[PDB]
């Protein structure tokens, strides 16, 4: 279109292998760690335990709860309980799960994060909704129990980014890679004998052409053309752990503008 | 238990502004502004655009100690250009090259078929 | 001691494969090597995780109140 | 990371990475005299001695002991206890003052010589900090 | 409604007060334990 283009390669429901091209390698990162860090998302956050005779000790299921993924599509319509006005929180600012598990079975009875029940009213909108990739549809088995064993609690899911706890990160592992053959010369293989041989070559050399000795250094060549892989874990669609990146960075951005604003005031 | 709060890491406290700044004495025309509650992913970007303005002398940004979520930037600028405003572009910029980046991501995968 | 929600290196999801990798083991007769590679455990760092977690919840839950 | 120290990931300890659980047993018996004259499990008060504690007993039931899942911190009295002698001297068990966490499990038995034997277990998670040794 | 404490082994909720013997009604095992809290306990999730 107009400034730093992109041409996505493979692309899925997990992944979004693409080539982000035409850009400055500081910002091609900005939006890497942004992507990782700062973008919104729900998660449980607060545990209230009425009855546990599972093997896990309380925190420790507590613990597990606020690692399994949740529905966070229209995140960016649920406010931070921080900034809502209620004393302590309203379906304005969070959902709110169940979970009561009893071994009824005979076998070892199952707990997963199929099992969430949400109570608030979603005032109509996707969020909450323990995110389900597992085949059987049960996902993310949070514990087991025996006999009688009963496990009755809360759950209170909230916003929150990575950078308050890694648990509302949506991200999870991100490709990052650019100049497959050293041509800026921004490394220095370590050999036994040869670096070419013993230093494999990356799927990303395709993609851009070979050195071929006799040219000289090319000194002012700088490096645009980053071969990333954005995947995801769910609570947001690949597509968005990319746009939103790119728009929270935005508005980082943005922010400083109208910093430098209202302190022009005075 | 020394813990300092996770939240900390990006929520203005009680009276403290993102920028902050003061004129660097030691050279002419030239400042030194404090991001508070931001780190390396705003300060290296709004350094590197920062050096393209050809009107701006010098520009770089340090993280002064880890534990505090926080870094100064130095932008020293040709006369009768201020800084301030050599800040201001180079932000510019950075909001439409993303912006653009935005349009083109969203072009391609509209353009694509999942499996 | 149930499998660890997420990977401890990249957050990857993972506490659900645990049951389909113990049958694509114990059924489907593969071996760990790729039985993995099946679940989607691409890296090591994810890998590491399921390949080594040791499920003593069992051990545990075979015990009685 | 310099000298024999090393940076860890900070997500990774949030996923979880190298937690830890953490319980302590703090225990106590009904002393009895031969002539009759035995100490009890109480939440006492006043009652002539003072010479008491300074932690909550609050979280203190009937039986002189804590329900199991409560949290425990500071001082706060783990076991209520009084010894006679001439009313009320206490004789109450107070979580160590440097840790804290919650009342894991409670027991009360016997002891061959039928007083009353009573075991207390506050349990703490303790995640990886960054004084901490590996 | 209520109990109060419980049988290691043969786990029934049980309780009584002072001088009220510290067995089980049906097992002897003189341990018992002294089940959960009324108070709703909360954790943080992180
Ligand atoms: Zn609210
Ligand atoms: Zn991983
Ligand atoms: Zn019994």
């Amino acid at each position: 279109e107009e400034g730093p283009q992109v041409k996505i390669r493979e692309a899925s429901k997990d992944n979004v292998d693409f080539i982000l091209s035409n850009v400055d390698l500081a910002m091609a990162n900005s939006l890497r760690r942004v992507m990782i860090a700062e973008i919104p998302t729900l998660a449980i956050d607060s545990v209230e335990v009425e009855t546990n005779t599972t093997v896990l000790a309380d925190e420790f299921i507590a613990h597990r709860l606020g690692l399994i993924p949740l529905q966070s599509m229209d995140i960016e319509q649920l406010e931070y309980s921080r900034d809502c006005f209620c004393e302590d929180h309203c379906d304005k600012c969070s959902v709110v799960l169940t979970l009561q598990a009893f071994g009824e079975s005979e076998s070892t009875t199952n707990v997963y994060s199929k099992d969430l029940v949400i109570v608030s009213n979603l005032m109509g909108r996707n969020i909450g909704h323990p995110i389900i990739q597992d085949k059987e549809g049960n996902g993310v088995l949070i514990c087991k129990l025996r006999k009688g064993q009963e496990l009755k609690l809360t759950c209170v899911a909230k916003k929150g980014i990575a950078k308050e706890h890694a648990k509302w990160g949506p991200a999870a592992a991100i490709e990052f890679e650019y100049d497959p053959w050293n041509k800026l010369k921004h490394t220095d293989y370590w050999y036994e004998q040869d670096s070419a041989k013993e230093w494999p070559q990356s799927k990303n050399c395709e993609y851009e052409d070979p050195p071929n000795e006799g040219d000289p250094f090319d000194y002012k060549a700088q490096a645009d053309t980053f071969y990333m892989n954005v995947e995801s874990v769910g609570s947001i669609p690949v597509d968005q752990v990319v746009v939103r990146g790119i728009d929270t960075l935005q508005k980082k951005v943005a922010s400083i503008l109208l910093a430098l604003t209202q302190m022009d005031q005075d | 238990m020394n813990a300092p709060d996770r939240f900390e890491l990006f929520l203005l406290g009680e009276g403290e502004s993102k920028l902050k700044i003061d004129p660097d004495t030691k050279a002419p025309n030239a400042v030194v502004i404090t991001f508070e509650k931001e780190d390396h992913t705003l300060g290296n970007l709004i350094r590197a655009e920062l050096l393209n303005d050809r009107k701006v002398l010098f520009a770089a940004y340090k993280v002064e100690h880890p534990f505090f979520a926080r870094f100064k930037l130095r932008i020293q600028t040709t006369e009768g250009y201020d800084p301030k405003d050599a800040l201001k572009n180079a932000c510019n910029s950075i909001i439409n090259k993303l912006g653009a980046l935005k349009t083109n991501f969203e072009t391609e995968w509209n353009l694509q078929t999942l499996a | 001691m149930i499998v660890p929600v997420r990977c401890f290196s990249c957050g990857k999801v993972v506490g659900d494969k645990w049951e389909s990798y113990l049958n694509l083991l114990q059924e489907d007769e593969l071996d760990e090597g790729t039985a993995l590679s099946r679940l989607g455990l691409k890296r090591y760092c994810c890998r590491r995780m399921i390949l080594t977690h040791v499920d003593l919840i069992e051990k545990f839950l075979r015990y009685n109140p | 990371n310099q000298e024999d120290s090393m940076i860890m990931n900070q997500s990774s300890i949030d996923r979880g990475l190298f937690r830890s659980l953490f319980f302590r047993s703090y225990m106590d018996q009904e002393k009895k005299y031969g002539m009759s004259i035995t100490e009890t499990f109480e939440k006492p008060q006043r009652t002539n001695t003072l010479r008491m504690k300074h932690g909550t007993y609050d979280k203190l039931d009937d039986d002189g002991l804590i329900a199991p899942g409560v949290r425990v911190s500071g001082e706060d009295v783990i076991i209520g206890k009084t010894t006679p002698i001439s009313s009320k001297r206490d004789a109450s068990t107070p979580l160590r003052s440097t840790e804290n966490g919650i009342v894991d499990q409670v027991l009360v038995t016997t002891n061959q010589d039928g007083l009353k034997f009573v075991k207390v277990r506050v349990r703490t998670t303790k995640i990886p900090q960054i004084g901490d040794k590996f | 409604a209520t109990l109060k404490y419980i049988c290691a082994e043969c786990s029934s909720k049980l309780s009584l007060s002072r001088t009220d013997a510290v067995r089980c009604k049906d097992c002897g095992h003189r341990i018992l334990l002294k089940a959960r809290t009324k108070r709703l306990v909360q954790f943080e999730a992180r």
